């Protein structure tokens, strides 16, 4: 029972969160790359919205490129990436790791033609996955390569590298999940029953905390002063979790859980 | 004064009164106010991105009569 | 002087303007010639969003410059 | 006027200061009384990190305000 749900299992099906943590890890430091998280061809307004934002940003040079994990509405991921080609041409690169061509996707094509009739679409139509689980790993790999202007893995390369790219990507995911759950639990001890605190109440809650040693506090506060506590900003469970997941202090707590 | 729309998990579209300078956490609190959905259960999407607490609507170029989506997490093989 | 405004549909429109023309004025000329209301119009020059109360010369926009027009979705 | 500085060791230190005192001056007073060098000191008031060339009154720090002192690591 529930292989599809266990990260370690070879049958683990990637979620939008898995793909997003992986793309932000390999790409997120370059601001000129738009990373899409959630868009499915069964959401007609959201798909049109998404393509309009990205095509507008790329044609105007507000972004250089975009990577789009596109859900088929059918328990399946494909890779779409968009950049300027030669001569202010827009080039939409596509691969379904099943090797199924884009042509089926009349909704998708027509929505592109409506927004940008001059857009090129390069359907690589290359089979990659050798089972019904591995679309997530190949879509992550494909988008990274497409963003770098590198060719995607061939059928042969993909047959050979499938296990290694999942294993590599699942190593990063295991570590990332532990950093996030340690940061979340720390964020909870400091929010107590506030769903808002300022950076100023944070500083004071760390000082009064009854659990952390004086050295644990000194490390956490040094870690956060480096990039935060400048303008006394309002934090929530989510923004405080992300700020704490930034911390060497939290990354160390996670490091001991995993070894 | 600006209106935006939110499509909810039940398929209902609601209208929100907002400012461009409203924080995402403020928008999620307005959704909780009107529909009773807690912020931490909200997967709030504009044009394919999950909106992050500590950003504003204008950070995401969300303007008058924009539609946000409350979403279920996608997966596949 | 003349400037060009490119849309995502691939239409290029050519405008008669002065260096001292405001961004608002340029949007009003686009409404005049294309019928697109200013509040649907986002103007970009070389990757910067043009702000309504500034002039073409504030952005060093000269004869035969190309702007990019980003239109609001779905109608309007 | 008097201000207070809380340390992670649980010491509150009380300082004699003027509104016109620079942050650098406050760190020098902390070195004077506690022996901690200025370049190891990060001061916080109400969630804002105090910058060396500014004054207490720049940060609206008044009589009986509490600051937070954090010391740099032997590494980082």
């Amino acid at each position: 029972m529930a292989n599809d749900q266990d990260l370690s299992n070879p049958e683990y099906l990637y979620t939008e969160d898995d793909i997003n943590q992986l793309l932000k890890h390999y790409l997120g430091l370059d601001d000129r790359i738009s990373i899409i998280q959630h868009v499915a061809l069964n959401e007609s307004l959201l798909l049109k919205q998404t393509l309009h934002q990205v095509l507008s940003d790329i044609f105007s040079g507000m972004q250089e490129k975009a990577v789009i994990p596109l859900h088929t509405g059918n328990n399946h991921w494909v890779a779409m990436a968009i950049k300027k080609g030669m001569n202010d041409d827009i080039v939409i690169s596509y691969n379904d790791p099943m090797g199924v061509s884009i042509d089926d996707k009349v909704t998708l094509i027509n929505c592109i033609k409506e927004l940008c009739p001059g857009a090129k679409i390069n359907d690589l139509q290359t089979v990659q996955q050798t089972n019904v689980y591995d679309c997530g790993p190949f879509v992550v790999d494909n988008l990274i390569k497409m963003s770098q202007g590198q060719p995607i893995l061939s059928t042969e390369e993909a047959k050979q590298q499938a296990q290694n790219i999942r294993q590599s990507q699942v190593n990063f995911l295991s570590e990332n999940r532990m950093i996030t759950s340690a940061a979340a639990a720390l964020a909870d001890t400091l929010l107590k029953n506030n769903n808002r605190i300022t950076e100023g109440v944070l500083v004071d809650r760390i000082f009064d905390n009854k659990i952390l040693s004086v050295q644990e506090k000194q490390q956490l506060l040094n870690n956060l002063l480096d990039n935060h506590i400048k303008e006394n900003k309002s934090l929530t469970k989510e923004s405080l979790t992300r700020m704490l997941a930034s911390t060497h202090f939290v990354q160390q707590q996670a490091n001991v859980l995993l070894n | 004064g600006m209106q935006i729309f939110v499509k909810t998990l039940t398929g209902k579209t609601i209208t929100l009164e907002v400012e461009p300078s409203d924080t995402i956490e403020n928008v999620k609190a307005k959704i909780q106010d009107k529909e009773g959905i807690p912020p931490d259960q909200q997967r709030l999407i504009f044009a394919g991105k999950q909106l992050e607490d500590g950003r504003t609507l204008s950070d995401y170029n969300i303007q008058k009569e924009s539609t946000l989506h409350l979403v279920l997490r996608l997966r596949g093989g």
